[PDB]
DNA sequence: AGCATTGCTACGTCT
């Protein structure tokens, strides 16, 4: 698995 | 080989190590306990004398413990090993200290 | 300079009477010593 | 067209879980568990932040009906020359509050009165040795006024700021070094690199033995080298119109340095 | 659930009654009965705070009925750089009275008016090398107008503190240094952590005498080291379903200090 | 002795 | 009371 910065910042954010 | 005098004896290795260095006209405490440069000591038979002139013999890379010496006859005889005052979860040497 | 370094291990305040203090009594001899007081007593005859 | 895409990509960042981040993740949850201050060290590019950024990720604020969060991880990077009212702003504006105007001591009541309620348990400190020589007192007296585990994170640039104030020493004693990877973790991860993040259009088959002296050469086992040289051959490799990463242009990309 | 509430009792701080937290104790009753102002020195975790704590909690307050308390000792840590009015806040507050904003002089005022009333006779000034320069003309103060011995409390970096001011050395002279620990009562201390301390259901016989060599290698005396290890050698090895603390998890934590 | 520092607390209280 | 032993500091003196 991998993560873009970007989704994270939606994702957890 | 073929020199030599005769086949010496191959002496024990601890004897040497028993040949260490040795401090003279230091004096016993009235107790249990001993001296040496500032280290405080313990030593069990120690007690069983009075305050008075000893000799010690002690390894200088290890002075954890000490060979105590008594002139018993005017010969050298043991008294007892000895230790540093608790000192046992580790070992110390005498340059350091 | 090196009553300054020195002095700072008695925790005195640094300042001109201190070090004075520090320099009025350094007649209480070694190699530096010698050097100098012979190096300066060369030269002090011109005039 | 498809390949100004992969570029955006290409010249993105991202997140790959290796057994460096799940060391660390395991290691920080100990020391959240026990509230123990401690310090990440390791020299530059060796994957901290992003490790650190990934133990925020997987540990976010959670939402309460009509309360503040719950935020048990709060993660800062000082700004340089981080003071006191500095360290204050950037902790309160992680937890969604805003600093009104005020003294230091406004601040730092402010602080605590959010520290506490927002349920905060650690404090990661990235970038640990931007903090001024003062602000680590409060720094300390968070970790010991209140159940924070406090973690400092730097290179070894950290540790001589650490060791010129024996109270910061001996209260981020206890440490987890990031070190530099080499042989069989190194080629996994350059196995990982190719068929996880480039996932480009023909493979380059970056086990391969010899031109593992490149990327070495090049890399000398920072991951924050790794990651750079296979996306800088990536978008040339792209722009050229190569499906695959030639040894052509690995070398020319290794050779920058 | 057991672990839970265990892990929650390890997590959090105790206090033994060592033969240094005696020996200052006799030593403040001391000085709190001749007035005697006075310092406490020595290194990071040597535990002063603890035994400073400790004493003022022997000596609390007592109230008699619509009265101010009377408050024999009153113990305080200064914020770094605490200024007078700072210095102020923090006495008058800790005697449960509430500051109105006004100038440094009615600050100090406020705070000569309740040191008397509520017959303060103790002020300990814990990490004093916090305060300004400017602030320890009103502790000096504050020890000379009114009969109140003040400790101040602090490492090394107190000496260097009170030493650049020729007034504040004199004054506080007479001190007391907190020692490091080995032998005897250092293999003493840890029986009596694993007796009173750990209360894991199972004996580690941290007692052994190599388990006393690791932990004087890992301590080195510091009794805020020997409680950090055991605490989180215990929360470990109670998590890897463990009822004891044993080398193999005693060792792990000890190599990471 | 133990003397939990919580009771500390609960004794100065 | 008395000293008495214990742990430093020369001032060489030698390799
Ligand atoms: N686990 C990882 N997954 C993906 N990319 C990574 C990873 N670790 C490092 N990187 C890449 O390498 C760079 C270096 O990582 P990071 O910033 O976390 O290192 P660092 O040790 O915290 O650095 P510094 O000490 O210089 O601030 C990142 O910007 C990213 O490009
Ligand atoms: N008497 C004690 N009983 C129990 N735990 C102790 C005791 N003394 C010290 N501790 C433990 O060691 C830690 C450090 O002790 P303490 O806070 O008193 O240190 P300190 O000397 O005031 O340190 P600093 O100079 O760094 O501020 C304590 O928080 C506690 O975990
Ligand atoms: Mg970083
Ligand atoms: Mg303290």
């Amino acid at each position: 698995e991998v993560w873009d910065y970007e989704q994270l910042r939606e994702e957890y954010g | 080989e073929a020199g030599l005098p005769t086949v010496p004896v191959p002496i024990p290795e601890r004897d040497l190590d028993i040949c260490l260095m040795k401090q003279s006209r230091r004096t016993v405490q009235r107790g249990g306990c001993l001296q040496f440069q500032n280290l405080m000591y313990r030593g069990e038979y120690l007690a069983g004398y009075a305050g008075e002139t000893v000799n010690l013999r002690f390894d200088p890379r290890d002075i954890t413990t000490i060979l105590v010496y008594r002139q018993e006859n005017n010969q050298e005889v043991f008294l007892t090993r000895a230790h540093a005052q608790g000192l046992e979860t580790e070992q110390l040497a005498l340059d350091e200290a | 300079e090196a009553a300054s370094r020195r002095l700072r291990t008695a925790g005195k305040t640094i300042s001109n009477q201190s070090l004075l203090q520090e320099v009025v009594d350094r007649d209480a001899k070694e190699r530096q010593k010698l050097e100098q007081t012979v190096l300066r007593s060369a030269a002090v005859d011109e005039s | 067209e498809w390949l100004q895409a992969e570029i955006a990509r290409l010249k993105g960042k991202s997140i790959v879980p290796l057994q460096q981040v799940k060391t660390l993740h395991d290691w920080l949850d100990g020391k959240r568990k026990a509230r123990k201050s401690c310090r990440v060290v390791g020299e530059s590019r060796t994957g901290k932040t992003v490790a650190c950024d990934a133990y925020r990720y997987r540990h976010k604020p959670q939402q309460e009906a009509g309360r503040p969060p719950t935020v048990p991880v709060v993660y800062i990077r000082p700004h340089q020359k981080c003071g006191p009212k500095d360290l204050f702003k950037k902790i309160t504006e992680y937890l969604k509050y805003r600093v009104t105007k005020g003294t230091v001591s406004d601040f730092r009541d402010r602080t605590i009165e959010v520290l506490k309620g927002c349920g905060v348990e650690m404090l990661i400190i990235d970038e640990a040795d931007r903090l001024k020589p003062e602000t680590f007192a409060d720094v300390r007296d968070i970790a010991e006024d209140l159940g924070i585990a406090v973690v400092l994170v730097g290179t070894d640039r950290l540790d001589a700021v650490i060791k010129r104030d024996e109270q910061v020493l001996e209260r981020f004693r206890a440490h987890l070094r990031f070190g530099k990877l080499s042989g069989e973790d190194f080629k996994n991860t350059v196995e990982m690199w190719e068929q996880m993040v480039l996932k480009l259009p023909v493979s380059s088959n970056l086990k391969s033995k010899e031109m593992l002296r490149i990327l070495t050469s090049a890399t000398e086992g920072y991951i924050g080298r790794l990651d750079e040289i296979l996306r800088e051959a990536a978008i040339r490799s792209l722009s050229r119109g190569l499906k695959k990463i030639d040894k052509a242009v690995l070398q020319e990309v290794a050779k920058e340095y």
